[PDB]
Order: C-alpha cells, then structure tokens, then sequence
C-alpha cells in the first residue's frame, strides 16, 4: 500500500503545479481578453461618436 | 509520451504494469520471512539432534 499510495501522494503534487500553470494560462487569457475588451468599448465609443 | 492521447493512456499502462513490480516485491518479502521461519526451525531440528 505505500508504494502505490507514494505513487498516488507524487501525482497529487504534480497535480498541484499542473492546476497552477492552469490558473496562470486563463490569467493570460483574462489579460489578453481585457485589453480587447477595453479596445471594443472603445470601438463602441467611436460608433456613439 | 509526447501527445496526450499518450499521455493518459501511459497512466494507464504504467498503472496496471508498476504494480507487477510490487506483485513481486511483495512475493519476495513473504519469500524472506519464509527464509526466516525457516531458519527458526532449522536452528532448532540442529539443537535437537
């Protein structure tokens, strides 16, 4: 049992970097996403103008 | 491993196949007390006669 639980134990730690690069990456996207959003606010602007 | 499809799929077979090692491992280990009790009688049949 301690060789497939310290199995288990080293894939849950892995799990942990994986799930925290995710984070990371949808941050990207949020970023990435509230510049375009402020761009077509602006472009929403420009049609009210 | 290098695609995904591969990557999950190696779980799978360095699941069903690490715990061949620890079969063994295991065999083994109960094969060393079997030396062990062994030895408890053997000693034992020598005192004796």
């Amino acid at each position: 049992i301690s060789n497939r639980l310290s199995n288990q134990i080293s894939g849950l730690n892995v799990a942990t970097r994986n799930a925290n690069d995710g984070i990371s990456l949808a941050q990207t996207a949020e970023g990435a996403l509230q510049q375009s959003t402020n761009i077509l606010q602006r472009i929403r602007d420009l049609a009210l103008q | 491993i290098s695609t995904a499809d591969g990557a999950q799929n190696a779980i799978a077979v360095v699941d069903n196949a690490l715990a061949a090692i620890d079969a063994q491992r295991a065999d083994l280990g109960a094969v060393q007390n079997r030396f062990k009790n062994t030895i408890d009688n053997l000693t034992n049949i020598s005192e004796n006669a």
